[PDB]
RNA sequence: ACAGGUUUGGUCCUGGCCUUUCUAUUAAUUCUUAAUAAAAUUACACAUGCAAGUAUCCGCGCCCCGGUGAGAAUGCCCUCCAGAUCUUAAAGAUCAAAAGGAGCAGGUAUCAAGCACACCUAUAACGGUAGCUCAUAACGCCUUGCUCAACCACACCCCCACGGGAAACAGCAGUGAUAAAAAUUAAGCCAUGAACGAAAGUUUGACUAAGUUAUAUUAAUUAGAGUUGGUAAAUCUCG
């Protein structure tokens, strides 16, 4: 995309590539962020960049923005306990409030690699089906097995009307 | 690029398509060109060509003829670069014209 | 499609490009169509015999026996496929099929025996 | 049908020089843009049609697996897939005789393709294995049992036979059933 | 342990819109959804009606509410959990002291 | 004893005896090609990526499992004489489950003798390959593995080809892989044309194949002329740990071993021909005092 | 789109229109045979023959398949499940009504306001507040099946069927009228699926195998149609 000041952030590729998935207890998130200060610097970037990231990945969460309310930038987390997560992001680098968040309310990495893997193993490579959910199809196509008369005309033996006028005299 | 000896290129042209203002163009692009060498030169670093049929394999194609710089080079999450909505629109599978995909003669 | 009733029914879904049938074994619903929706696919048969002069039958046997632990139903030929295999007891059916033919071959020799004296 | 001669003839050095079959051949066309696939056949019983395909025009080659000098000119040298019709301008008939030519030719392997690194099918591999290694045959098998008391045909008790028929017996249909044990038949 | 609510809402959070019930909020709810053509992040809002005992809620206030487990009528599906910010007069969650904007009203010290 | 193909000292010692060329690991394929790809490094950047390189051309490099032949199984699950004269062609019973390791899968088959059968080896992987297809492998065997077609392949001096072909169509136990893999050893043999498989992850089959053929020669040979002491030596070596007992093992080891010791007593006591191990082993010895 | 033709005496620029590619009906001109898929103008009216039976009573089945796209901006997606049925040593399983809502969802703003569309009392059907929706498109109007291993909706019409018009093929074949739109008043339950059966088994216009049709691909036995100023392959003589 053209417009946009930073339009490699309005990217599928960018997005994808983002990496915070969020525990099943987030539900909301807040973030409140300051406008002037040297101090606010970072928060602001990771709303800029990351913000974006993060929901796409977790797009039942609630993510909400408030400007300039508190002099000092911060996030909230609201569990499905009723649990209120507070992360204190002030001198703090862009790339360290994502991996402080990562950190607190993540999944291990071999928790998302099982689950990827628990949906794969859905789609069975033996079945039979249309080309949307399955490989093969009718088993016209497997090697040993008998051409589909589409593509190769059966012995007049195998014909229904050769055992019919067979039958019939 | 028959004439000049290009055998493998992509162009598109965008707006008017007469035929001067096109050849003036091209050729002031095909001479707008930076070469490995000059790359390299005035980066003062090695340039590289990650091939992928060959894998992960660092073929260099070009050194910096005097001093290679001991300092590396700035990774940006967010690199600022102009990009052009129809390679975006390529990418994610969204040129769907039927003119596109097409089968042509041989070059 | 919301039914009145009907249960669980393990059987065969007829995929074929005719004079050439194929099945698909399937979990479904007794009152959705043959060839329509399913809870689950379970194996395929192939009734024409191949080039190695071969009858193919893929089974699942662990959720097979899942949707039988559930309570699904078995049609006839289903149960005669089970039945070959030996996960399940050879069908009564077949037996009497084997003792019929037998019985018609045995008469078929006696005719053939007697038109030819 | 001896191939390789006609590529190293004088006569064909002479006509087609180094480059490809096909290079100078252009296809006519109704525009811009050609109907995405060429013609049907250029040859039907003893009417050449038109101008014809590069292959066809020159009725001294020979389209087989054997001969990897012609095959090679249609093919991609780097990508190693071959050009759909019109990139070359062959007649369909002559382009799937050209793919299935192709194919038997890389099965012969008289033709480079690209083979891949697979790994073992297998992690892995245990011959120990009760599907593998041969089971303790059945208990019933070692007698020379019916699997089963069912698959053994039991005459009935007359008692139970002629209280059948006492329950059937308008519709009855008697006849004697002992299944002859051996098959076989003219 | 079942208490239950089929809404997807279970936690919000939004501002406090309107007063104009008894002892029921209006507040405005706002996600971010993510406009397919131009692949951006847009502020889609929507109104829930709350339940509140104390009738607490000012207009403009930052408010948490929490998916209530059987509906009291068609439109009020929630119940004010807690303020997160009351209007006008905001304590920081950080420091817990009182503050206008940028500025402390009672500094540390 | 126990020497085997997966021990530390066969590993690492065919690990060596391969060799990391990064030209021939990483080459030009056919596939469709992508536009490629560029940056910048420092001399240390360019550094870091080499060891990259060479750390993935080994997983690229690991050895395919060399293994012992299988044998036939044959087992009856049960027998009915009544179901016999049916007389309908044969059935094929698979389960698909995906759970299962496919040597731990289960394979049956009627027959028309009403009778209760398990599969065989190459009917079982037939078997597995319709319902799991596998990428690379034909259900029905494919034909280059004749002999005019093998032939055909070997004179192009394409026998990575052929060993690539095998390690995806057949499995590694099978009757097939071994006569394959085998026979193409021979053809390398007799035409000395060992350095072909050298970077190759094949290598290991090379070295086996031969020390259990206890024919050594034309790869010593090569070695010497290619200029590589290192690896005749352990190639020796190697001879000596699938050879512990015998004249030349216990002999040339207990009086004194080392490059020249070793290998010219080994050079003297396989005698396949001697004369050309001696011969060369005299060349490299010789091109050392002039280059020193 | 790899683009091409076309504004002017001419040149750029802006800017429509058209060509060139692929599919589908229908028509005209031609047409040899197979095989396979597909078959369709019409919620206009319907002659006749059939499309549910099973079974020791009772029971169970009897728009389930099958047909259609008339209706409705319908709905996709996602929560949550009453009920019905199946299995069974009481809890599993399959459908899943109602009711909901993260988000996505036809045109039109010359449709801009709608006119009670809200809540509060748990007192136990009365009282109390004065609200709710809406320019991030309420409320209208217009057109419409669909996001398709299927889902939604209808079943002569009065959205709904008590009652009223009135006597219903939008099951299979067929037929009038209508429309640019044309398949057999065909044979079998032999396979599958379904309903009943304790069972052999019985029924099934589902389906199976056919029949008709250049409607599309494939193979050959089949040669014809269109073009020939330019874009755009290709021309001589007459009138
Ligand atoms: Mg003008
Ligand atoms: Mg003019
Ligand atoms: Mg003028
Ligand atoms: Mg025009
Ligand atoms: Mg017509
Ligand atoms: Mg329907
Ligand atoms: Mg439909
Ligand atoms: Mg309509
Ligand atoms: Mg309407
Ligand atoms: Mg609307
Ligand atoms: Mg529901
Ligand atoms: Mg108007
Ligand atoms: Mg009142
Ligand atoms: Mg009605
Ligand atoms: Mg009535
Ligand atoms: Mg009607
Ligand atoms: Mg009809
Ligand atoms: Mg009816
Ligand atoms: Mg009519
Ligand atoms: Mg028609
Ligand atoms: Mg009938
Ligand atoms: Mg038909
Ligand atoms: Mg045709
Ligand atoms: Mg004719
Ligand atoms: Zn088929
Ligand atoms: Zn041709």
């Amino acid at each position: 995309p053209m417009k946009g000041r930073f339009p490699i952030r309005r990217t599928l590729q960018y997005l994808g590539q983002g990496d915070v998935v969020f525990k099943d207890s987030v539900k909301v998130m807040t973030v409140n962020y300051n406008t002037h200060g040297e101090l606010g610097e970072g928060a602001r970037k990771f709303v800029f960049f990351n913000i974006p990231q993060i929901q796409y990945k977790n797009p039942w969460v609630q993510i909400t923005m408030f400007k300039n309310m508190t002099p000092s930038p911060f996030l909230r987390f609201y569990l499905d306990s009723g649990e209120q997560v507070l992360v204190d992001v002030e001198s703090k680098s862009n790339k360290e409030i994502v991996e402080h968040i990562r950190k607190i309310l993540g999944k291990n990495e071999e928790t998302l690699e099982k689950e990827e893997q628990e949906k794969k193993q859905l789609s069975h490579p033996a079945h039979f089906g249309p080309r949307k959910y399955c490989l093969r199809e009718c088993m016209c196509e497997v090697e040993g097995q008998v051409p589909c008369p589409g593509l190769v005309p059966l012995p007049k033996e195998m014909t229904g009307k050769y055992k019919a006028a067979l039958k019939a005299t | 690029c028959r004439l000049i000896g290009i055998k493998d290129l992509y162009a598109k042209v965008s707006g008017s398509v007469n035929m001067l203002n096109l050849t003036r163009g091209l050729f002031l692009g095909l001479s707008r060109q930076e070469t490995h060498q000059q790359l390299a030169d005035k980066k003062s670093l090695h340039v590289v060509e990650f091939r992928e049929e060959c894998g992960p394999l660092p073929i260099v194609v070009a050194s910096p003829q005097g001093a290679l710089r001991k300092d590396p080079e700035p990774e940006d999450e967010v690199p600022d670069i102009t990009l052009d909505w129809e390679d975006v629109k390529a990418a994610q599978g969204m040129k769907r014209s039927v003119w596109s995909g097409l089968k042509r003669a041989a070059t | 499609r919301a039914y009145r009733g009907g249960h669980l029914t393990i059987r065969l879904a007829l995929g074929g490009c005719t004079n050439r049938p194929f099945y698909r074994i399937v979990a479904a619903h007794s009152k959705c169509p043959r060839d329509g929706r399913f809870v689950e696919q379970l194996g395929s048969y192939d009734p024409l015999p191949n080039s190695h002069g071969e009858k193919l039958v893929a089974l699942n046997f662990d959720r097979i026996r899942h949707w039988i632990g559930c309570g699904a139903h078995l049609s006839k030929p289903v149960e005669k496929l089970l039945g070959l295999s030996g996960f399940y007891p050879l069908h009564p059916m077949m037996i009497t099929n084997a003792e019929r033919l037998r019985r018609k071959r045995a008469r078929e020799v006696l005719l053939a025996s007697q038109k030819t004296d | 049908d001896e191939p390789w001669k006609y590529l190293d003839s004088e006569e064909y050095q002479n006509r087609y020089g180094s480059r490809p079959v096909w290079a100078d051949y252009r296809r006519n066309h109704k525009g811009g843009i050609p109907p995405q696939r060429t013609r049907k056949m250029c040859i039907r019983g003893n009417k050449v049609a038109g101008n014809p395909c590069p292959i066809c025009r020159d009725q001294k080659l020979h389209v087989d697996f054997r001969n990897v000098k012609l095959l090679e000119q249609f093919v991609c040298a780097h990508t190693g897939i071959i050009f759909h019709a019109p990139y070359t301008g062959v007649c369909m008939k002559q382009h799937k005789k050209l793919t299935q030519a192709i194919q038997k030719a890389r099965d012969h392997g008289l033709l480079r393709y690209h083979i891949p690194q697979v790994e073992p099918r297998d992690l892995d591999f245990s011959t120990t294995h009760g599907a593998v290694s041969s089971t303790p045959p059945a208990p019933t098998l070692v007698s020379g049992d019916p699997w089963y008391p069912w698959y053994s045909w039991k005459q009935p008790p007359e008692r139970e036979l002629s209280r059948l028929r006492r329950l059937y017996q308008g519709r009855l249909r008697e006849e004697s059933g002992p299944p002859p044990e051996l098959m076989p038949e003219v | 342990s079942i208490a239950r609510s089929s809404v997807h809402a279970k936690w919000v959070v939004g501002k406090v819109i309107g007063t104009a019930m008894q002892k029921t909020a209006k507040v405005r709810v706002t996600r971010l959804v993510l406009d397919p053509y131009l692949l951006k992040y847009f502020n889609k809002r929507k109104t829930y009606f709350a339940h509140d005992a104390l009738q607490q809620c000012t207009v403009g206030d930052i408010v948490l509410l929490k998916a209530l487990p059987v509906p009291r009528t068609k439109h009020v599906k929630h119940e004010l959990a807690e303020i997160i910010f009351k209007v006008g007069q905001v304590i920081d969650p950080v420091t817990g002291k009182p503050c206008a904007g940028t500025t402390y009203l009672e500094s540390p010290i | 004893r126990k020497p085997t193909f997966m021990d530390e000292e066969v590993q690492n010692i065919l690990i060596k005896m391969t060799g990391l060329d990064l030209q021939k690991i990483f080459k030009p394929a056919l596939q469709e090609l992508k536009p490629p790809t560029y940056k910048l490094m420092t001399q240390a950047q360019l550094e870091e990526a080499t060891k990259q390189a060479v750390e993935a051309a080994k997983v690229r490099l690991k050895m395919p499992p060399v293994l012992e032949e299988r044998a036939p199984i044959n087992d009856v699950l049960a027998e009915d004489k009544i179901l016999e004269g049916t007389e309908t062609a044969k059935y094929v019973f698979t389960d698909i489950s995906y759970s299962i390791p496919h040597r731990e899968r289960f394979i049956v088959v009627r027959e028309p003798s009403g009778t209760l059968r398990k599969a065989s080896w190459e009917e079982r992987d037939r078997m597995i390959q319709v319902y799991f297809p596998r990428e690379g492998r034909r259900i029905l065997t494919p034909v280059i593995f004749k002999e005019e077609n093998l032939q055909t392949m070997y004179s192009q001096d394409q026998h990575v080809d052929v060993l690539n072909l095998c390690v995806a169509q057949f499995e590694p136990d099978s009757a097939e892989y071994i006569k394959i893999h085998h026979h193409t050893y021979e053809d390398i043999d007799k035409c000395g044309k060992y350095d072909l498989l050298r970077s190759t992850r094949h290598f290991g089959g090379m070295a086996w194949y031969f020390v259990n053929k206890k024919k050594i020669d034309g790869l010593l040979i090569d070695q010497i002329q290619r200029d590589l002491v290192s690896d005749a030596t352990s190639l020796v070596h190697l001879y000596h740990i699938l050879h512990p007992x015998x004249x030349x093992x216990x002999x040339x080891x207990x009086x004194x071993x080392x490059x020249x010791x070793x290998x010219x007593x080994x050079x003297x006591x396989x005698x396949x021909x001697x004369x050309x191990x001696x011969x060369x082993x005299x060349x490299x010895x010789x091109x050392x005092x002039x280059x020193x």
